[PDB]
């Protein structure tokens, strides 16, 4: 529930942390990865404003450096959304 | 006027027996809708509340009709009080099939929050009054306007404020 | 059998095989039904923690698993 | 478990389904919800699937939760 | 007893259900089976066929039966058995 906090650099931590526990107990931290991740990118076309657009465009950034195990089955809807951007 | 306000008396007298003709009268109110001056457009809405209030359900194969309407038809010029008052009847209306178009209607909230507050934020009341009537239909889609209300509780008047905490809770 | 109490978990679920799939089917119901305005009802009432449960991402996910391959091939 | 076992063996279908005519207590739409059990009943005229296709389906699906039971609709 | 008490309960045959090759029955260059004239003809395509048929009750149940014309216009015969036409 950091994950969601005022600045963005808690978010930007948080989400390495996150990461990095996606191979210890990953029962636990693969689901709730996908949701976020689903949610970050229903966000990502579906708000209209730039600052949002930066902050979900940098922590899909920052998700998809520090965690490659929920990475590869979802590069089609990860890209259908960037490449029109 | 004489033309609408015959069939709007017809159906509100008679009631839920007319139903047939609902293949008919809606395609012949948008081709209304498609070409009128603004003069007229408050009281074509008010009285498509009025049959949506009415008749509830049987509207279904045709409420992307009327979002496509409100779409291509959403300025400033129009009232937007008409406009949120036919989205809470049809919603009301419709109560449970709202998962489709979330999102539309939940944009348009976002520009109406944003665009105008003036005089007491009626508009802003009236919206707050409306978000929290949606009930259990943000169980997916809550990251959206949450965090914006969540913002809007310290950077505004205190006219509202009380009302987007109170949103706030309910939700 | 995270949720429920010990007692009520014995008597519906390790007794007989037919009446322990029906209220298997019945925690899925619970779940998906209300969705849709609509809330099942069950005789012995369980708490209500079965539609709000975390473990059903990983179902989800499960079914992503799977139907990623079923698109692929 | 102490071995008491209640097994169940005899199953009632009871399907309450005159397909074309609807009860005058609950308004419906002219497109509505007329799938049963995954057999349509547009395909099927009047009563090839009023009750002999779509419980022939339904116990087949019953089939899977218990084979040791036997059934008649 | 039971053929002579399913046989009233035909009023409608499916076409998939009578002839599966009835569904591909189309794009062959045989015209509507009526239409004949030396000379100056336009030439008649035979497009599709309705799935539903009727019966009617006569003591031998003729098929109405229609196609659909490369002319737009729909083709309505009825077909007759053990009976020479």
């Amino acid at each position: 529930m950091a994950l969601n906090d005022e600045i963005f650099g808690i978010q930007l931590e948080a989400i390495k942390i996150i990461g990095r526990l996606s191979s210890v107990n990953p029962a636990y931290v693969v689901p709730s990865l996908r949701k976020t991740l689903l949610e970050l990118l229903t966000q990502l076309k579906f708000s209209n404003m730039p600052k949002k657009k930066e902050e979900s465009a940098t922590l899909l950034c920052t998700l998809i450096n520090s965690s490659d195990e929920v990475a590869k089955p979802y590069i089609d809807p990860i890209l259908d959304v960037i490449l029109p951007k | 006027t004489a033309a609408i306000q015959a069939i709007m008396h017809i159906f509100q007298n008679l009631g839920l027996r007319c139903v047939s003709f609902l293949d008919q009268i809606i395609p012949g109110i948008i081709l209304v809708m498609r070409s009128c001056p603004p003069s007229q457009l408050d009281f074509y809405f008010q009285q498509l509340g009025s049959l949506i209030s009415i008749v509830k359900q049987h509207i279904r194969p045709h409420v992307e009709k009327i979002y496509g309407v409100i779409r291509e038809f959403f300025p400033i010029i129009k009232l937007q009080i008409t406009i949120i008052s036919v989205i809470e009847s049809i919603s009301k209306a419709l109560e449970g099939e709202f998962k489709r178009f979330v999102p539309e209607t939940l944009t348009f909230f976002l520009d109406i929050l944003e665009n105008d507050q003036s005089n007491k934020r009626i508009v802003p009341i009236r919206i707050l009054k409306s978000l929290v009537t949606f009930g259990p239909n943000l169980e997916d889609y809550s990251h959206l306007i949450m965090p914006i209300v969540v913002r809007m509780t310290e950077y505004s008047a205190g006219s509202l404020k009380k009302i987007s905490i109170i949103t706030l809770g309910r939700l | 059998w995270t949720s429920l109490p010990r007692p009520l978990f014995k008597k519906l679920f390790r007794h007989d095989l037919m009446i322990a799939a029906l209220f298997r089917n019945f925690l899925l119901a619970k779940r998906i039904m209300p969705w849709y305005n609509c809330h099942p009802v069950s005789d012995p009432e369980l708490p209500d923690s079965i539609t709000t449960h975390p473990m059903w991402k990983s179902w989800d996910l499960a079914m992503d698993e799977v139907l990623t391959k079923i698109v692929i091939d | 478990i102490m071995k008491d076992r209640q097994k169940t063996v005899s199953a009632a279908l009871l399907l309450c389904l005159n397909l074309g005519v609807d009860p005058p207590d609950v308004m419906k739409t002219h497109p509505c919800a007329r799938v049963e059990a995954w057999v349509d009943p547009l395909n099927f005229q009047d009563s090839k699937k009023a009750i002999e296709q779509i419980g022939k389906n339904l116990q087949a699906q019953y089939e899977t939760l218990s084979l040791r039971t036997r059934y008649k609709q | 007893r039971k053929i002579g008490k399913q046989l009233p309960q035909l009023q409608t045959l499916e076409l998939q259900h009578v002839s599966p090759k009835l569904l591909s029955a189309h794009d062959l260059e045989l015209a509507v089976p009526g239409t004949r004239a030396s000379g100056g003809k336009p030439i008649v395509k035979i497009s599709k066929f309705e799935p539903v048929f009727s019966v009617i009750s006569s003591k031998q149940r003729p098929r109405k039966f229609c196609i659909k014309g490369s002319d737009g216009k729909d083709y309505k015969y009825v077909l007759k058995g053990h009976e020479d036409i």
